[PDB]
RNA sequence: UUUAAGAACGUGUUUAUUU
RNA sequence: AAACUCCAGUUGACACAAAAUAGACUACGAAAGUGGCUUUAACAUAUCUGAACACACAAUAGCUAAGACCCAAACUGGGAUUAGAUACCCCACUAUGCUUAGCCCUAAACCUCAACAGUUAAAUCAACAAAACUGCUCGCCAGAACACUACGAGCCACAGCUUAAAACUCAAAGGACCUGGCGGUGCUUCAUAUCCCUCUAGAGGAGCCUGUUCUGUAAUCGAUAAACCCCGAUCAACCUCACCACCUCUUGCUCAGCCUAUAUACCGCCAUCUUCAGCAAACCCUGAUGAAGGCUACAAAGUAAGCGCAAGUACCCACGUAAAGACGUUAGGUCAAGGUGUAGCCCAUGAGGUGGCAAGAAAUGGGCUACAUUUUCUACCCCAGAAAACUACGAUAGCCCUUAUGAAACUUAAGGGUCGAAGGUGGAUUUAGC
């Protein structure tokens, strides 16, 4: 249990530490924001414990002691809210003005928004919650939206509705550059397994690829290694149009060729309409391959293999 | 109390105790105000009023709870399943439905006379009702049928033979 | 089951420290080391050495000490010299203290060949983390 | 276990 | 469920509290655990319906005889009084008799309330002189 | 899998995006604006969009692999192909006027049919019956007679019985073979048709 | 209503300032 | 399978046998018992209880005698199953089930709840069951077993029924419940490399490497169903080393020592269920204050610190893999890592030196290399040329030689030469993998 007064002597050592903190950095302690606080924290104690909870911490106390609810009665002993042998006055409260407001239009008669997570829920009302509890207060604000609910009504409901951040999935084009001559090129890099490529890609050229300064047909003599390199090309009908030079490094026979395609088929958004960069993500000629070999482990032949097993 | 250990255990039934609280009326507060004739399942309890100085004549148990309750003189006999808690269930069962002689006068309106040989014929009145006493008297009853019991009959017709009653003990 | 530094679970009335209530699976994560040199780090020598010198401290002061030390050592090397930190009780007499501070002190500086300081944090009662 | 036979 | 609306507005009305959600066991006979230890527990209990949604007594009824509070209940034909205190026998049922009730318990709180504020203010003004 | 799952499958169909607004359907038009948000796999390695790509002889293909080495299991892909490629120019070529309009060339079309011929319609299962197996038939899926015909072709060449043999001309004739409805792995599932049909009355013995 | 399907030695497992 | 095949099916003729539906009715009779149709006769007592001194009845089975016979059927025979099957399954047939005349007189003959009268309030009431009691009368029972037995007596009963003890023996037996476990226990939903089916490569066959078990030797110990078997050992030519033989020392490298007994005295570090999600302090309540139990969201007594899971962190993320994984279970592993309780040795169960054993008739686990043509050799590191069945494919084996390490090598390793064996894809069975 931490009191009331409690934290306004823990408000009082914060202000006078965050004044000697400014004194030995040479900062203004007027200007000295909490992202000056960590910095300073950071180079005085420095800890690189993984676990960021567990390094050396100067914040305000309003945000490292939880949130704890006031007293609910007084001297006398009387509550202060009618509510409250129920255990759950703020819950209870709640629940009673939003089913008194659905009584009053009957008788006078998304994207980005989320409704409200159970854990953010508790914080507002300081209550403890079950999950049944959740759903029964999701339910009437849901009921509320459907009716012709007032300007009064909304501000109410967007107390608990919180934005999202839609992430768009559109690949980002490379700024298109420009060569001594005079030539038009874009650069990208390609990554498969532990290859890494450079690759290079002229606007206009007769189909020529270079690999480490040698031709694509000598460098990659399997048929299914050229066949990648086709394969961004021939998706965008652009086969004897542009003019590669790459660089790979690492790898295997296979993996250098991913690692090509992947590069190529980047620099090769530039000089295409978003339309097709679409396509192209569609059809899987911009994702980095995720699958890389896995650690064997201790007590088995493989990364998933058993050794034998004996019954008797 | 029920626990794992038996320190817990003690602690349980010693504070839940204090909040299942009796109260248990005493006639002149050395015992009983009549004689008790019960039985709490299987388990028969027949006390009897006795005067001061008759000590504690009653099973080891009760003896230990009566010295709690303030209850000097009293005899008890136990029958049937000798189950401690049953014996302590039923036990306080019946001193808690005894009718005490105030009770007794105002259900009735009459007097209630106690008869002592110590004191003669003199009649106490340890009772008076305090509404309308009655006018008229009990009807008086030739031959009263009353369920009596044969261990008492037996004895106060001198054929209860025991080798284990009236024994000197230490006091109680 | 796995035993090698955990402290086994029981009512709720056994007091235990930070470090004493972190498995050895928290060494980087949640807690630091209790010696720190250069002996373990690529391309170095002699932490073979360092950690005799270790373990003959923390017994040396384990009973040079006896029932003051309220939490494990804090060993520290910079270069030629070497800090040992302690936090220690306060029911010892302050006279005591200081005796064995220059008592100590010396005694490992000759044994050792180094320049050795000692550095004691006072505290009233051992810190409690939790109740297991 | 039956004992073992002889 | 019907009446629930009416009564929490009732008790906040006449300054009294009001519990006609689903009754969380040891609310009063373990009290202190839930609240604190030194929390105050009601003095008079006030039944509008003494059956639950299952046609039972409410456990209430019971807790408080244990905790030693009087009880006023409103006991329909198909309810159980033994342990009510004081009883009123009547339609529980019926929206047109249960404001009624509230308006006559809600009415004879506010007047006591007001009553000693005045037998106080005679008592200090005239204790002064 | 290193994928998530919201992670979705990539359509590699060149013609598809192709397709004009105009033609979409409009369950086909909200698919359409679905995949924009959804995230995609990186297209494998095996399968590109070029116009000669085959799936069912990049399936065979991998069912003949050996401890990784595609370049090999390719490599006698092919020279079948080009082995049957010449056995049917040198019959083409010694054939009469009118035998020469009824004579496949193409090897991809003899491979598609010798497999079509050896898909087997219906199957056996062991149902466990009385402390007894029966060989009960069932309906094969599309699936399932579609791997047989692959297994059996590649388990047939793999026999002892031919000695010091080249896999491509062993896969070549059966090829052909199979085309023309004849050969061993014809005879297979010949053979597993008759033991259904002796073992008709056990098929109340199934249940799904 | 739907095959068969045996057997497992004997004891021991809970209190009180220089000068 | 046997049996039948003067069998089967349709139709017609055709009972001394047995009695669909109605019956979701709940009646008759003292009970037993009685359910197709009709007719005759007929279902005691104007108070109750009342015969184990009598009388009359009493399912089925069974005895005696004479008849009938569709079907069923003990017994028996045959077929099948099984380690055996005097049984369960199939076929056939007999006593018997039916009628008539007599006997026999038993039952879980149990609705295990006596007859007549009456009550629903009080203490309703151990538990379970089919709520708890009063009055009156008769009958019956007094620890378990010996014992529905022995003797005696009675009976149309003769391997029988009825009535019915004792000696020896035990300290329990018994009735009803709580919890858990188990079930060749039911319903429903599932398993995702997991149970079945289904995919891929293997093991079990050969040779070699290596461990173990047996045998052998003067010659370690430990692990040794899952949860041992290239395990303690990320390691034994001497050393290591604790074993054997021989010899030697005695306050002994130690203010001694012991790889001596006890992992069923333990710490320490772990295996296992765990490829789980529960453990539980402290309070409350229910069961008449019993062992115990504690949920229904349009909510019916549960609130819950803490531990674990989860969340976080590490590796290339949000994925995945690691790590983590409680309380407890197997007196699971380890006294030979070290430490240590109890016990034991102290001219020896301690210490040191020299030398030496660690093998194979035999069986088996794991792994390696192969039996070849998707192969073998060379170049190359993927557009080649040759080889291809008794000079092929195929030993990391044997033998010989050389070298490396070391004081020490038939012994360890490497290389060369020589040698060219089994083996022709492997029985029941069996492992791993998204
Ligand atoms: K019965
Ligand atoms: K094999
Ligand atoms: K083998
Ligand atoms: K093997
Ligand atoms: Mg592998
Ligand atoms: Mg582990
Ligand atoms: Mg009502
Ligand atoms: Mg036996
Ligand atoms: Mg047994
Ligand atoms: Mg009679
Ligand atoms: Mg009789
Ligand atoms: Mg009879
Ligand atoms: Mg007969
Ligand atoms: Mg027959
Ligand atoms: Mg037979
Ligand atoms: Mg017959
Ligand atoms: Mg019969
Ligand atoms: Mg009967
Ligand atoms: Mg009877
Ligand atoms: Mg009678
Ligand atoms: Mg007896
Ligand atoms: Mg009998
Ligand atoms: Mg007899
Ligand atoms: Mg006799
Ligand atoms: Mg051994
Ligand atoms: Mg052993
Ligand atoms: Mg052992
Ligand atoms: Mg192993
Ligand atoms: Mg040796
Ligand atoms: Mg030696
Ligand atoms: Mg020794
Ligand atoms: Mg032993
Ligand atoms: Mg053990
Ligand atoms: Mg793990
Ligand atoms: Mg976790
Ligand atoms: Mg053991
Ligand atoms: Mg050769
Ligand atoms: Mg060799
Ligand atoms: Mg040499």
């Amino acid at each position: 249990t931490y009191t009331e007064d409690f934290i306004k002597k823990q408000i009082e050592e914060f202000n006078i530490g965050k004044r000697h903190l400014a004194n030995m950095m040479g900062e203004d302690p007027e200007t000295f924001t909490q992202e000056d606080i960590d910095r300073a924290i950071a180079y005085l104690f420095p800890s690189g414990l993984f676990e960021k909870r567990a390094r050396p911490v100067m914040k305000h106390p309003e945000q490292i002691f939880p949130r704890q609810r006031a007293i609910q009665w007084g001297e006398d002993g009387r509550p202060f809210h009618y509510l409250f042998y129920t255990g759950k006055q703020s819950y209870y409260s709640l629940m009673h003005d939003v089913y008194g407001m659905l009584l009053n239009l009957e008788k006078h008669q998304v994207i980005g928004s989320r409704w409200l997570i159970k854990e953010e829920l508790e914080e507002m009302l300081v209550e403890k919650l079950s999950d049944l509890d959740y759903m029964q207060f999701i339910r009437l604000l849901e009921k509320l939206l459907t009716s012709q609910c007032g300007a009064a009504e909304e501000e109410f409901v967007q107390r608990f509705r919180r934005s999202v951040t839609l992430e768009s999935k559109k690949q980002l084009i490379e700024p298109v550059q420009y060569d001594e001559q005079g030539m038009a090129f874009s650069k990208s890099e390609g990554k498969r397994k532990t290859a890494k490529a450079e690759a290079i890609v002229y606007k206009h050229g007769s189909g020529r690829i270079k690999v480490n300064g040698i031709d694509y047909q000598l460098y990659f003599p399997i048929t299914q290694d050229r066949e990648q390199l086709m394969f961004p090309f021939h998706f965008v009908d652009r086969l004897g149009k542009h003019d590669v030079t790459c660089t790979v490094s690492g790898g295997g026979r296979s993996a250098q060729a991913g690692a090509i395609r992947l590069a190529m088929a980047k620099a090769l958004c530039s000089f295409v309409t978003e339309d097709e960069v679409e396509w192209m993500r569609q059809a899987g000629l911009l994702t980095t391959d995720p699958r890389v070999r896995e650690r064997k482990k201790p007590g088995q032949e493989g990364a998933r293999r058993k050794f034998t097993w004996k019954k008797r | 109390g029920k626990a794992t250990d038996r320190m817990d255990a003690f602690r349980k039934a010693k504070n839940r105790a204090v909040h299942h609280l009796h109260y248990i009326e005493r006639y002149e507060d050395h015992t009983i105000f009549h004689d008790i004739s019960l039985r709490f399942k299987r388990t028969h309890i027949k006390m009897k009023k006795q005067p001061k100085g008759y000590g504690l004549r009653c099973h080891r148990a009760i003896i230990t709870i009566c010295r709690l309750i303030g209850i000097k003189d009293m005899y008890a006999k136990v029958s049937g399943s000798i189950n401690m808690l049953s014996l302590t269930q039923g036990l306080f069962r019946g001193l808690s439905r005894q009718e005490t002689h105030q009770q007794l006068a105002d259900k009735k309106g009459l007097h209630v006379v106690e008869i002592r040989e110590e004191c003669g014929p003199l009649p106490i009145v340890v009772a008076s009702p305090r509404g309308p006493l009655r006018k008229d008297p009990e009807p008086e009853d030739e031959v009263p049928d009353v369920k009596l019991d044969w261990e008492d009959v037996k004895t106060a017709q001198g054929m209860k033979r025991s080798v284990w009653s009236n024994l000197k003990r230490a006091a109680t | 089951k796995n035993r090698a530094a955990r402290v086994r679970v029981s009512k709720g009335d056994k007091p235990v420290t930070y470090e004493e209530a972190h498995a050895p699976h928290y060494i980087a994560h949640r807690k630091g080391w209790l010696s720190l040199h250069t002996g373990n780090l690529d391309g170095e020598d002699h932490a073979a050495e360092r950690t005799v010198e270790d373990v003959f401290l923390r017994k040396f002061m384990w009973g040079t000490f006896p029932g003051c030390l309220a939490d494990q050592l804090v060993l520290k090397r910079r270069g030629n010299q070497l800090e040992i930190c302690a936090v220690v009780l306060r029911q010892l007499s302050p006279h005591k203290y200081y005796f064995l501070v220059g008592y100590s002190e010396t005694l490992l500086s000759y044994f050792y060949k180094c320049p050795v300081r000692l550095h004691l944090q006072t505290v009233p009662s051992k810190v409690v983390y939790k109740y297991l | 276990s039956e004992p073992l036979r002889k | 469920r019907q009446f629930s609306y009416l009564i929490e507005n009732m008790a906040r009305d006449c300054g009294e509290y009001a519990h006609t959600r689903y009754f969380r066991g040891g609310m009063l006979t373990n009290a202190r655990l839930l609240f604190g230890p030194t929390v105050r527990l009601p003095d008079l209990i006030i039944f509008l319906h003494t059956l639950n949604n299952i046609f039972e007594p409410h456990v209430a009824v019971r807790d408080a005889a244990k905790m030693n509070i009087p009880t006023v209940g409103i006991v329909d034909t198909n309810c159980n009084p033994c342990l009510i205190t004081y009883p009123v026998p009547g339609n529980d049922d019926s929206p047109l008799a249960v404001h009624l009730y509230c308006r006559l318990f809600q009415t004879a709180i506010t007047r006591a309330k007001e009553k000693r504020q005045q037998v106080e203010a005679l008592y200090r003004l005239q204790g002064q002189k | 899998s290193r994928y998530s799952p919201e992670f979705k499958d990539p359509l590699i169909d060149k013609e598809y995006y192709r397709k004009p607004v105009e033609e979409l359907t409009e369950e086909e038009k909200y698919v359409r604006e679905l995949k924009k948000t959804q995230l995609i796999k990186a297209a494998p390695a095996g399968k590109t969009s070029s116009v000669f790509e085959d799936p069912v002889i990049s399936k065979f293909t991998n069912m003949m692999m050996i401890g990784g080495n595609k370049v090999l299991a390719r490599s006698l892909m092919i020279q079948t192909l080009e082995a049957v490629k010449r056995k049917q120019f040198e019959k083409y070529h010694a054939a009469s006027a009118e035998e020469q309009a009824t004579i496949e060339r193409n090897p991809y079309t003899i491979f598609h049919q010798a497999l079509k011929n050896c898909e087997p319609m219906i199957g056996l299962v062991p149902i466990l019956k009385g402390g007894r197996f029966y060989q009960v038939p069932v309906p094969l899926p599309d699936r399932r007679r579609r791997f047989l015909a692959m297994k059996w072709m590649i388990t047939e060449c793999r026999d002892k019985k031919h000695q010091r043999t080249l896999m491509p001309e062993k896969l070549s004739h059966k090829l052909l073979e199979a085309f023309h409805n004849q050969g061993p792995v014809i005879k297979r599932k010949h053979d597993l048709h008759k033991m259904a049909e002796a073992n008709r009355a056990l098929a109340h013995y199934r249940w799904w």
